[PDB]
RNA sequence: CAUGGUUGUCGUCAGCUCGUGUCGUGAGAUGUUGGGUUAAGUCCCGCAACGAGCGCAACCCUUAAGCUUAGUUGCCAUCAUUAAGUUGGGCACUCUAAGUUGACUGCCGGUGACAAACCGGAGGAAGGUGGGGAUGACGUCAAAUCAUCAUGCCCCUUAUGAUU
C-alpha cells in the first residue's frame, strides 16, 4: 500500500507516499529532527492527519526539493493532504474546513525596475 | 387588434424627430435577433451573451411597438397630454395631426382633435381608446 | 534657509549674492517661525527676448513659485519678494483660522396623504396594484360612499364601506 | 483598503508547547529581523527561569503578569485646535492584547543583564508580583489618561 | 542521434518538429517523439530615456525554444528526412549522427 | 501623454518580424548586414512605393522580400531593374540569392505608404489640413476602419510648433487584437524637419 | 525658447470628445445631470435626449491547481554490483521541463426590493478587476536632450577641425 501525494509552497515541490504502519517521516532517507532545525513547526506540520486521528497509522518518508526548511515544511502537510483524500477519500470536509488543503497560495514578489527590491520605493530628500 | 404601432414606455425622446437614429436602431432590432437564431453564438463568451441580450430586451421596451415601423406616421393618439408632452411638442413641428383624450389639466390648444374624457380611471380609457382603435378597422374595407 | 543659486548661461556675481539674502532671505525668515528650508533661483537668459528669475522655496505644506520675465535681475527680484510674500500670506491665514469658537457638547407614524375621487371598483383595483398597495381608499362611483379595497391576508380582496 | 471598510484580520498558529495563541504572538514581536528560530529559543529559555523561580507553570504566570501591563484607559488625539486635543478612550479588546505584549518586550530590552535569557524574564516576574518598570508606565498612562478625565 | 531543433518562436518549432516526426514514421524509424528542453530566455533591461532618466526603463528579453529529436532505427530510408533540408526559415537543425 | 509605438506591443503577439532568421553563433556581425541592407535599399529605391522589407537567412541564400505598392518598377521591364539590383546586392554581400518581389493590393492603406505619400505633399507646401483630410476621407473609402495622422513641428511655416491631429473610427490602440500600424517620416520643407505620424486599422 | 524623434511629469488620474435631435434671439446648454453603486463616465434605474469614439474592464505575459501528447543529458517507489556511474533495464509512475482545459458575481440564500450592487454561504486548487507585469485618454510644465541620432539658422576652415 503506498498512497503517493504531492504538495508543493514556496517554490518548493515535495512528493509523499504512504506505507502503512505508525507516524514516522524520514525526509530525504534521514530523521526530521536533524533535518528540520528547531522541532516548533514540526506538530503545526502534524495538523493535516490529525483531524483524520491516523497518528499510528503511515509512516511517509518524503523526498523533498528545494526551498528552505519553513519551504520544505508547509509543503509535506500539504504534500499528505493530497495522499490523505486518497487514504480517507470522505475525510475531505475536514480537511477543506481546517487548512492544509488549499493550495500553494502566494511566493514571492517581482522586484520593479526604478526601485530598491520589490515594491520598497527608494527614498528621497525634497518632499 | 387595429394592426398599428403602439408605445409602452417612456418616450425615448425623438422617435419622430431624430428617427434618422431610432431607425438605425429599428435596424438593430430586425438584425440582433436574427444574430443569434443563426449562428455566431456558441463562439461568444457566456457574459456577452448578456449584454447582446441586455441589449435585447431593452430595445423591444421602449422600441417594442415600432418594431415593424420604419417610416413617419400621419396621425397620433395620445392618452394624456401632460405627461406625454414630449411627443406632442414633436407633434406640431412636423405638422402631424393630433388626436388624443384630454381633461382638467390639459392643455387643448396644442391638440386639434379634442376628446375631452376621463384619464385615471381604466374604463374611461379602455371603452373609450377601443372605439377609436376600432375607427381605423372599417376605414380600410 | 540657504540658496542653491545657477545661472542659464550668466556668471554669477557676488552682488547678487548679498542682494539675493537682503529681500529673498531675510524678509521671509521672521515668516515660518520654525524654519528649516532651501531656496532655488534659477536665472536662464535667453538671447532673443530677456531673462528670467525662478525661485522656488518648498516648506512642510505649501511650496512658494514665483517668476519674472523681466532682464533687470535686480528690479525683477523687487516683484520676485512682492509674490512671495503675498503667498506666505495665503498660507498662514489659511492655518491661523485655529481661532474657532467650539464648545464641547416615541413611534413616529409616517402620514401619506392621498385626496378622495369616484371611480368604479375594478378601477381601484387596477390603481391599487399600479401601485402595489394592500389598501386603496375611494368613493363608489354608484353607491355614493366612502370604500376602502384591501388585500386581505388570504391574499383575496375585501371591500369596506365606511 | 482603511477607508472603503475595515481591512480582514487574519488567524495566527498556537504555539506546540504551552498550547497558546499569546505565546506565538510574544515569539513574533521578540523576532527581530525576520530571525523565527534564534528568538524563539530564547523564549524557551525565558520561561523556565520563569518556573524556576516561581513553582507554577509559565502559562499561568504569563496571563497573570500581562494583566498587570494591559492598561484600561489611553489617549486618542481629537484635532480640536485650542481644546487639550487628548481624549481619554477605553480600549478595543484587540488592541488591548497587543499594547501589553508591545510594554513587555519594549522595557526588557533596557534592563541591567546583556542576555535575554534572563532580561525577559526578570520583567515578567516583576509583572507576576505588580512592579517593574512596564507596570509602572501603565500607571503613567493612569495618570495621565485619568487627570485629563474632563473629555469621556 | 539527437537531432537538435532550437529556434526563437513556438509555433514555428513545434510546427517543424510535427515534419520531422511524420517525415520520419513514413520510414522504418522507431523514434522517440519531441521532447521539451528548458527555454534558454536572456532578459536586457535598457533604460527608456534619450538623454537622462533612470528610475523608468524598458526590459526587453528574447525566447530560444529548444527541442530533440532521436532515432534509433537508422535506414537509408530514415536519412531521406535527415538529407531532405526543410523547413529552413527561422529554425537550425544541428544534425548529429 | 507619452504613446508608445503601437507595433511595439504587438510584435509576435498578433504581429510577427521584419527579419526571420536565426544565427546563434556571430550573431553580432551578421545582424550589421540586415541593416546595411535597409539602408541600400532605402537608398536606390527612393520611394519607389516600398513599405517595408523582411529577410530571412538560409544556408547562405539569404532571401529579401519587398512589398513595393508600386510594382514592376523594381522589376523594371519584364525582370530588368530586379536583376539590376542583384548585380550589387550580391556584391555588397556574398550570396544575396533568390532576391524576390511580391505584391499589394490596396497601396495607400498600408501606413508606410500613408505617411510617406503625404509627407512628399509638404515640399510643394500647400495646404497642410487638406493634406490631412485628403488620408482621412480616401482611408474608409477604400476599406479602412479607423484612420488617425498628425504633423508635429514648424506647422504652417510658423515659429511655434503645434500638434494637429484629425481622426474618426475605432482606433483600439490599448487593444492587443488590434492590427494597428503606424508609420513616421521626415518631410523637411527647408525651414527644419516636419514630422508626420499615421495610424490605420483594418 | 526655431525643430523631428524620444522620456519624465501631475497619475493609474477617470475623465475628454463627436454625430443627430431638442431648448435658448446666442455665447451655449443638454448627452456628461438626478437617485445609489463600483477600483473606474463601472453598471442599473429616473429624466429631450438617442447613440458613437477615446480612455476604464478584457484580449497579452507570468504566477496559482488540473488533463492529453511526447520522456532525454531530466526525474529512480519496485531489481541491485550505490564508489552514489543515479549506472543495467528503462522504471515514465510521481517530479520537472513544454504544447492546452478552466473563474464570472456562472451558480444560491438574504429581506433587499427587484435597481444594480453589496452581505453570508458553497461548489473547484483558486472568489469577487485572484497576485503581479505590460499597456499611461484629452492634456499641463516654451519640462529634459541641437553630446545617441537627425536638421532650420548662425558660426568656425594653418582650425572651434586634426594627430599623438
Amino acid at each position: 500500500v503506498e498512497y503517493r501525494g504531492t504538495g508543493r509552497r514556496k517554490n518548493s515541490v515535495a512528493r509523499v507516499r504512504l506505507v502503512p504502519g505508525e507516524g514516522n517521516i524520514t525526509v530525504n532517507n534521514r530523521d526530521v529532527r536533524e533535518y528540520l532545525p528547531f522541532e516548533s513547526l514540526i506538530l503545526d506540520l502534524n495538523q493535516p492527519f490529525d483531524v483524520t486521528e491516523t497518528k499510528g497509522n503511515y509512516d511517509v518518508l518524503v523526498n523533498v526539493h528545494g526551498g528552505g526548511f519553513t519551504g520544505q515544511a508547509q509543503a509535506i502537510r500539504h504534500g499528505i493532504a493530497r495522499a490523505l483524500l486518497e487514504a480517507d477519500p470522505e475525510y475531505r470536509g475536514s480537511l477543506k474546513r481546517a487548512g492544509l488543503l488549499t493550495r500553494d497560495p502566494r511566493m514571492k514578489e517581482r522586484k520593479k525596475p526604478g526601485l530598491k527590491a520589490a515594491r520598497r520605493s527608494p527614498q528621497f530628500s525634497k518632499r | 387588434r387595429a394592426g398599428q404601432f403602439y408605445i409602452n414606455q417612456r418616450w425615448l425622446g425623438g422617435l419622430l424627430t431624430n428617427y434618422k437614429t431610432i431607425s438605425k436602431r429599428i435596424k438593430r432590432i430586425s438584425e440582433i435577433e436574427k444574430m443569434e437564431e443563426d449562428g455566431l453564438f456558441e463562439v461568444l463568451p457566456k457574459k456577452e451573451v448578456v449584454e447582446l441580450k441586455k441589449e435585447y430586451d431593452r430595445l423591444i421596451k421602449f422600441l417594442g411597438g415600432i418594431r415593424d415601423m420604419k417610416s413617419m406616421p400621419q396621425a397620433l393618439f395620445v392618452v394624456d397630454p401632460r405627461k406625454e408632452r414630449n411627443a406632442i411638442a414633436e407633434a406640431r413641428k412636423l405638422n402631424i395631426p393630433i388626436v388624443g383624450i384630454v381633461d382638467t389639466n390639459c392643455d387643448p390648444d396644442e391638440i386639434d382633435y379634442v376628446i375631452p374624457a376621463n384619464d385615471d380611471a381604466i374604463r374611461a380609457v379602455k371603452l373609450l381608446t377601443a372605439k377609436m382603435a376600432d375607427a381605423i378597422l372599417e376605414g380600410q374595407q | 534657509i540657504r540658496f542653491e543659486i545657477h545661472g542659464d548661461n550668466l556668471t554669477i556675481t557676488d552682488a547678487i549674492r548679498n542682494y539675493i539674502e537682503e529681500k529673498i532671505g531675510k524678509l521671509e525668515r521672521y515668516f515660518n517661525d520654525v524654519p528649516n528650508a532651501v531656496a532655488h533661483v534659477k536665472v536662464k537668459t535667453y538671447s532673443n527676448s530677456a531673462t528670467k528669475i525662478e525661485v522656488t522655496i518648498p516648506l512642510k505644506n505649501v511650496t512658494l513659485r514665483a517668476e519674472e520675465r523681466n532682464d533687470d535681475l535686480y528690479a525683477g527680484i523687487d516683484l520676485i519678494n512682492n509674490k512671495l510674500e503675498r503667498q506666505v500670506r495665503k498660507y498662514k491665514t489659511r492655518i491661523n483660522r485655529k481661532s474657532r469658537d467650539r464648545g464641547d457638547q416615541i413611534e413616529i407614524i409616517r402620514s401619506k396623504e392621498f385626496s378622495l375621487k369616484p371611480m368604479d371598483s375594478e378601477e381601484a383595483v387596477l390603481q391599487m396594484n399600479l401601485l402595489g398597495h394592500d389598501f386603496f381608499v375611494f368613493t363608489d362611483r354608484e353607491t355614493d360612499g366612502t370604500s376602502i379595497v384591501y388585500r386581505r391576508k388570504d391574499g383575496k380582496y375585501g371591500l369596506i364601506q365606511t | 483598503m482603511p477607508r472603503k471598510g475595515s481591512v480582514p484580520k487574519r488567524d495566527v498558529l498556537p504555539d506546540p508547547i504551552h498550547n497558546s495563541k499569546l505565546v506565538t504572538k510574544l515569539i513574533n514581536k521578540i523576532m527581530l529581523d525576520g530571525k523565527r528560530g534564534t528568538a524563539q529559543r530564547i523564549l524557551y529559555s525565558a520561561f523556565d527561569l520563569v518556573e524556576q523561580r516561581s513553582g507554577r507553570d509559565a502559562l499561568e504566570v504569563f496571563e497573570e503578569a500581562i494583566n498587570n501591563i494591559m492598561p484600561v484607559l489611553e489617549v486618542k488625539a481629537r484635532r480640536v485646535g485650542g481644546s487639550n486635543y487628548q481624549v481619554p478612550v477605553e480600549v478595543r479588546p484587540e488592541r488591548r492584547t497587543t499594547l501589553g505584549l508591545r510594554w513587555l518586550v519594549n522595557y526588557a530590552r533596557l534592563r541591567g543583564e546583556k542576555t535575554m535569557e534572563d532580561r525577559l524574564a526578570n520583567e515578567i516576574l516583576d509583572a507576576a508580583n505588580n512592579t517593574g518598570g512596564a507596570v509602572k508606565k501603565r500607571e503613567d498612562t493612569h495618570k495621565m489618561a485619568e487627570a485629563n478625565k474632563a473629555f469621556a | 542521434i539527437r537531432i537538435r531543433l532550437k529556434a526563437y518562436d513556438h509555433r514555428v518549432i513545434d510546427q517543424s518538429a510535427e515534419k520531422i516526426v511524420e517525415t520520419a514514421k513514413r520510414s522504418g524509424a522507431d523514434v522517440s517523439g519531441p521532447i521539451p528542453l528548458p527555454t534558454e530566455k536572456s532578459v536586457y533591461t535598457i533604460i527608456r530615456a534619450v538623454h537622462k532618466y533612470k528610475d523608468s526603463r524598458e526590459q526587453f528579453e528574447q525566447r530560444t525554444h529548444k527541442r530533440l529529436i532521436d532515432i534509433v532505427n537508422p535506414t537509408p530510408k530514415t536519412v531521406d528526412a535527415l538529407m531532405g533540408l526543410n523547413l529552413p526559415s527561422g529554425v537550425d537543425i544541428e544534425i548529429k549522427l | 501623454g507619452q504613446k508608445i509605438n503601437p507595433i511595439g506591443l504587438r510584435v509576435g503577439i498578433i504581429r510577427d518580424w521584419e527579419a526571420k532568421w536565426y544565427a546563434e553563433k556571430d550573431f553580432a556581425s551578421l545582424l550589421h548586414e540586415d541593416l546595411k541592407i535597409r539602408k541600400f535599399i532605402d537608398n536606390e529605391l527612393k520611394e519607389a512605393s516600398v513599405s517595408h522589407v523582411e529577410i530571412e537567412r538560409a544556408a547562405n541564400r539569404i532571401n529579401i522580400a519587398i512589398h513595393t505598392g508600386k510594382p514592376g518598377m523594381v522589376i523594371g521591364k519584364g525582370g530588368s531593374e530586379i536583376e539590376k539590383l542583384r548585380n550589387k546586392l550580391n556584391a555588397l554581400t556574398d550570396k544575396k540569392v533568390h532576391i524576390n518581389v511580391i505584391e499589394i493590393k490596396k497601396v495607400d492603406l498600408d501606413a508606410r505608404l500613408v505617411a510617406e505619400n503625404i509627407a512628399r505633399q509638404l515640399e510643394n507646401r500647400a495646404s497642410f489640413r487638406r493634406v490631412q483630410k485628403q488620408a482621412i476621407t480616401r482611408a474608409m473609402k477604400l476599406g479602412a476602419k479607423g484612420i488617425k495622422t498628425q504633423v508635429s513641428g514648424r506647422l504652417g511655416g510658423a515659429d511655434i510648433a503645434r500638434a494637429e491631429q484629425y481622426s474618426e473610427g475605432t482606433v483600439p490602440l490599448h487593444t492587443l487584437r488590434a492590427d494597428i500600424d503606424y508609420a513616421h517620416a521626415e518631410a523637411d520643407t527647408t525651414y527644419g524637419k516636419l514630422g508626420v505620424k499615421v495610424w490605420i486599422y483594418r
